[PDB]
């Protein structure tokens, strides 16, 4: 009833869905074919027999990645024309993915989405997995929103988008990318559950003990993360949160819609048995600084809403307790317009362990998506990056002989700018 | 599927391109008769970029072998991988222009290229989806330089849109193959500024230098040179060809290594080079291939970087590796050598990441280098140009052939506006 | 509920770490994997399972002696986020442990030990346990512990220190770092149990028969004797003390806080079965003056408080009948401003044997922690020793070259004065 | 971990350098070939401070290999554990510099030592945690002394944080094996004095002494020498290796030894040293031990310490022993001596114990000592050195070479003023 349709853009986006529709065929039961040796339904469809085609769209420009999913151990969960593939990647060109090379590609995927959406009776909204600084991650995921927000004007869109990191980069022109993405989904989208790889490094470093993680460790993670956030969809708790719950709590105005993700028990499994993790122990590592998954440091601005997932064996006056604690914490400072800035969830069902991964098995665990103003400063450092090259005129023109203007340019550079003023407004304290 | 046609001319083009498929039939499993032999599937998932399927699945590479001698062309056919191409796509003449560029470019270069240009054109609409071409030849030669600057020309006429990249071979600094060596130089590189997309710089003694020092080779003969070449051809289109983490085509790398359209000159590269010796005291791992293919002597051209700015790099990966490695290893090239890369382009590296490492390695990388250490090879190819012009030596044989000393002072003209532009950024 | 945190800084401190878990792990009846086939709830926590994890952090700069505690047999006992470890030692250098190596260490320690505090419900205090003439023995010690004296400003700070012998020594730098540290320490310290090598060398020939004994005998006694303070918060007593009872009773003065510890039924099985060890036996071994751990003879000072700790088959009036005999003794003479210096401590639990040890099963013993003004001989010993170094400035260059000035040397020197001083003055009778 | 760079100079310090690697890879467990065969998991726990792990887990000494001269790099490749070392860390020259400062430090010494910089700068970029280096050279010598003097000088101006500890062969009281020893040993101690932390002299007399009477060797060869000097380098940077209940790095050692900057100069020992006749007679304890080390017969210079008194001591037990019997024999020692150590400084022993015994033994020691002795050596050396400088013989040399007699002058000047600074002390 309360269906849900998760889109995968780039190769980013791409592999993060295989991380997660591998966790949902092991949360749901579901074997890698779509057969069960309801709950299963907000991402699932039943066609006839025990087959369970998922409720989801692989999009890239690039047949590579999408190959090696139609060639993997699920080659036959996902219906093959929910599967679209390009020829020519955007190559990490935003003109590419959102003029040249994504005009020939979003028919067919609004046609799709338009399929799946008729299958469902009650469409909650979109979970739009992409990367910021890729070039169908950005242009083809902006084009995409656009288009969207024509056609479903009303359903919610939330997108699970890869930040940039601070120092670690493996692209040079993605702050133009960025910030021309910024813009162009700012102008339509609802919220944006930001993440950084920089970040989720540093956590497999310090608590996973893994010296050496790949993409596949962070997509893990990720993918832990967005089943915490759509659990209440797909189980049954105490409070039940739904999408519009966490756009309506964690967007307080319009453009000021970029909340961090965390999660608190990442642990091993000798460090787990070492431990009694508790619903106050987790709820003070996802206020830990260090604990963050976007490279930002909290400490530096204020909270304004804060969204935290229970799951699992949890009590809700064990939350309560712990919540409380954190509000006398004097380190963790809330902007004053916000005297209530937790919107709380708890779920039944305790996060589930994947075989091969390096997530011990908890009792309980909590997601906890925070809006702050310290993500002001990494919006700073992305602007500064994007003014440096533009002054220089670097690469501008990959992006101009692809169907742009360097006044599309001079734009986003002022929306971002306004986007900054923004951001230092609702800092600031009410007088 | 993102088909590419290659075209060699020359002597050290046909050479090279010899060893760049005898490399590329080993990554794709192809029999020397054109069968398939290999183990993976992976091998024919894209065999289409380079290869085109006969009639009894024998497949054919997508190449032009053009020369105005025919003793290369005999050469090529009688060795070995020689019953691989296709017998309809040798196209040569008789006279072999000397080591004259006007010769290739104006009075047999005409001939020849209308027939090679037929061949091309066959080619291409053969194909289904056309990402680009390819070239192997050198600057300092006669028909390689001249001709591959004609067909250059007429085939960026006749398709602008798709990828011109060539790998040419450039004079060296030190010793020189060819007493007119600058002249051919300069007009050939005055006519690819406007017509290539990027242009893989490689020059002999660097690659001698490897071969001495870091291979510790005692008789390095072409053969060796030539793989090496073959190695950095392969790598790139291996980026474009087999599945991986972080795809990268060909426009992917020209979009993220050419800020401006007339800097696109590049000094390749190639990290897992070890001698015989060496190779069970040495960790092949990311940091490893990373400090040797961002290190001075590995570069493919004598161009030491540390004497300019790198205006952006790519780092094309091979083999099953960590990101968070090869991010971290970026971002720690990046942090230490601060005052070698430009401030105006932040995060100056392309990171490319592939499955399949070549046959006989666990990991392997190409480093491809826009920097503005180029200007040092083009300013000693203008100081040569200048100096036997300046006394007109060597010139009647390029007037007399057609040409005009304007068509010399327009390229000299064009190649100091290419390092204006390199010094100035 | 009564939970305390022991600090093992440094090799000594490590080793006697080792000692003092493995005597609480056969005491409580933990496996030495931390499982049993509360009491155990002071120094242990539980995960969940049977699982007992020590409330303690093993800090070094040098890998060997943590490693050696890693892969030992006790490998599976201690959280493995609790052995911390540097990557080059103090190399005997005072400023290498304070201000150059051990600013690379001391933000992770407070913060593991910040995790054991929280983990805690009520803290009585810090156990710190390191050896005067090391280097991070000496100035990790000192910096971490004004480091807790600014965050935990009120718990009490109890330190096991190995002080340098008269005689024999290991190191020819000792008196500089031990000057240093009684500087640094002293002015965050509550009072520090002080212990020599030499004087148990001589206990282990005298009583235990042993002539060749290494340190771990010497570990396994020292163990006995914080077992023996510790028991009260263990075990259930006649008479209950607490760390902030040895704080109270055994520091008169803010500077004079260094009491001798003592041990009275050091003895072999054979004589021990020759012996009628009683309450009046064992209280006069522990006065007397061959039996003191800390090789300074009591009749050349005035005795200030004592804090006999009994613990077995003991009864109160045995006790006070021998602590009458101890008063009416002429060779025991106390300060005159103490007419009661006896803070008398009495648990039930007879004192564990380790299985391989040397000690005797006993059914009564006693430790007898002694603030006596004996202790300034050797306070005067070791500033003799410091300026003879220091007036040849012998090996000063080693600590000025890392991030040190001889002003600070001046100044330990110059408190260390002043502390003999306050010794002398103490020492003398009301008029 | 605490990784330390070796370098070997000259024909002594290659040799030496040699046995050294043998021994080290006896203790560690390595074949010749570079692969483990030992038992013990402490050989591979802190095998990082030695050794590199090469691709196929083989360990390549973190050595470099320095002379003038190939023989000596022939010698020391064709025989065992020749294989060990890396092909490219073997830096030579032709010409051999004779037995000449000048040409070692100046003319040759400059381009060979521009090379093994490169080298010395890739293998402390490839460390993680760099202690600190160790030279093995001959002070007597030609490419032995001075290059060992400018590589030192070289290497502390670029990493004057670190720990430069040498191990030098002294020149002989009695027989010189080079006419113009004085004035290498002069100029080499002249800047040895300045740019290192721990000098340990050695003379090849005392080792003589040590072969015949105590090991009673009836032909004591180099090898014999040279397996002295390497248990004496083994035993100290096995206290640093090793776990033990006492430990000691090179810095902590340094500290505890070094008390004024330019008084770093030591005479090493080894207590276990007994002959094959002997050894069923003899009981190894720590007073054995302690009584051979610090007995004057013992120590491998030919400086009698009872003509001066001990600055500091160091003892590095190694082997499971009592720290009670370790800390009882150095009171003992102390108190019996009290004539020949320095009063302003108490306990002038510094004690480490770790517990792997060398292989073959139970328990060992190395003794190493800061005397006030070495003024006598120093003394002999100024002697001879103003002999001959007085009548300037030999001299044209050097100064042909390209130095002046002002820097002889202050060469002495320097040596003076530490053997005022030693007996004022």
């Amino acid at each position: 009833m309360r269906e849900c349709i998760s889109i995968h853009v780039g190769q980013a986006g791409v592999q993060i869905g295989n991380a997660c529709w591998e966790l949902y065929c092991l949360e749901h039961g579901i074997q890698p074919d779509g057969q069960m040796p309801d709950s299963f339904n907000t991402f699932f469809s039943e066609t006839g027999a025990g087959k369970h085609v998922p409720r989801a769209v692989f999009v890239d420009l690039e047949p590579t990645v999408i190959d090696e999913v139609r060639t993997g151990t699920y080659r036959q969960l996902f219906h093959p024309e929910q599967l679209i593939t390009g020829k020519e990647d955007a190559a990490n060109n935003y003109a590419r993915g959102h003029y040249t090379i994504g005009k020939e590609i979003i028919d067919l995927v609004l046609d799709r989405i338009r399929k799946l959406a008729d299958q469902c009776t009650g469409l909650q909204g979109f979970l739009v997995f992409h990367s910021f600084g890729g070039g169908t991650g950005s242009g083809f995921t902006s084009l995409l929103m656009e288009r969207l927000s024509v056609d479903y004007g009303k359903k919610s869109k939330l997108e699970f988008s890869i930040y940039p990191a601070p120092q670690v980069s493996t692209a040079v022109v993605e702050p133009y990318n960025s910030i021309l993405t910024t813009h162009t989904t700012l102008e339509h989208s609802d919220c944006a559950f930001m993440v950084d790889n920089e970040a989720i490094y540093d956590i497999c470093r310090r608590n996973l003990d893994i010296e050496r993680p790949t993409y596949t460790n962070l997509n893990r993670l990720i993918s832990q993360i967005v089943s915490s956030i759509t659990a209440s969809l797909r189980f049954d708790g105490a409070l039940n949160v739904d999408l519009t719950d966490f756009q309506t709590n964690l967007v307080p105005y319009p453009r000021i819609h970029f909340p961090l993700a965390t999660y608190a028990p990442v642990i091993s499994a000798e460090k787990a048995y070492h431990e009694q993790l508790s619903v106050a122990e987790i709820t003070n590592a996802c206020f830990e600084p260090a604990n963050q998954m976007v490279k930002c440091d909290p400490r530096h601005g204020k909270y304004m809403a804060c969204c935290l997932l229970y799951r699992g064996d949890v009590v809700p006056k064990d939350v309560n307790a712990a919540i409380a604690t954190i509000k006398t914490k004097r380190s963790i400072q809330f902007v004053d317009w916000c005297p209530t800035g937790f919107k709380v969830g708890i779920n039944y069902q305790p996060p589930t362990v994947v075989p091969g991964g390096d997530l011990a098995k908890v009792q309980r665990a909590v997601c906890m998506l925070s809006n702050t103003t310290a993500i002001a400063e990494a919006w700073a450092r992305l602007d500064h990056k994007f003014d440096l090259m533009y002054a220089k005129r670097a690469f501008v023109h990959w992006y101009v002989g692809e169907g742009m203007e360097e006044g599309e340019f001079s734009e986003a550079r002022e929306d971002m700018a306004a986007l900054e003023k923004d951001y230092e407004e609702v800092g600031v304290d009410s007088v | 599927m993102r088909e590419i046609v290659h075209i060699q001319a020359g002597q050290c083009g046909n050479q090279i391109g010899a060893k760049f498929w005898e490399v590329i039939s080993d990554e794709h499993g192809i029999d020397p008769s054109g069968n398939y032999v290999g183990d993976s599937d992976l091998q024919l998932e894209r065999i289409s970029v380079y290869y085109n399927e006969a009639s009894s699945h024998k497949y054919v590479p997508r190449a032009i072998l053009v020369d105005l001698e025919p003793g290369t062309m005999d050469s090529v056919r009688s060795g070995a991988f020689g019953h691989l191409f296709r017998p309809d796509n040798f196209i040569f003449g008789q006279s072999g222009a000397g080591n004259n560029w006007a010769k290739g470019h104006y009075t047999e270069g005409a001939e020849l290229v209308d027939s090679v240009l037929d061949v091309v054109r066959k080619e291409c609409e053969n194909c289904d989806c056309l990402q680009g071409f390819q070239l192997t030849h050198s600057l300092g030669g006669g028909t390689g330089s001249g001709m591959g600057t004609l067909l250059i020309s007429k085939v960026r006429e006749e398709y602008p849109d798709r990828i011109m990249n060539t790998f040419s071979v450039v004079p060296s600094p030190k010793v020189s193959d060819t007493v007119v060596e600058p002249y051919n130089a300069t007009l050939s590189i005055h006519q690819l500024v406007e017509n290539t997309d990027e242009t893989y710089c490689i020059d002999n003694e660097a690659l001698y230098d490897i071969c001495f020092r870091t291979l510790k080779l005692a008789t390095p003969t072409y053969g060796d040179l030539n793989h090496l070449v073959s190695a950095t051809m392969s790598g790139v289109t291996t980026s474009l060809r087999f599945p991986g983490q972080l795809n990268a085509d060909l426009r992917k790398l020209a979009v993220n290594m050419v800020p401006f359209p007339r800097l696109h000159f590049f000094m390749p590269g190639f990290a897992p080079l070890t001698a015989r010796g060496s190779q069970q005291y040495r960790a092949l791992t990311v940091p490893e291939l990373t400090q040797q293919m961002f290190d001075a002597k590995n570069m493919m051209a004598a161009c030491d970087p540390r004497h300019g700015r790198y205006l952006t790099v790519a780092t094309v990966f091979r083999g099953r590796m960590s990101m968070k490695e090869v991010d971290e290893q970026m971002l720690a090239i990046q942090s230490k050598n601060s005052s070698y890369f430009v401030e105006w382009i932040p995060n100056n590296v392309k990171v490319a990441v592939c499955d399949i490492p070549p046959r006989g390695l666990k990991m392997s990388s190409t480093f491809i280098g826009n920097s503005t250490a180029i200007q040092e090879l083009f300013k000693r190819i203008s100081e040569q140009f200048t100096a036997m012009f300046r006394r007109k030596a060597f010139l009647h044989w390029y007037t007399g052939e057609g040409m005009d000393e304007m068509e010399f002072t327009e390229a000299e003209s064009n190649m100091n506006d290419l390092v204006s532009e390199y010094q100035q950024y």
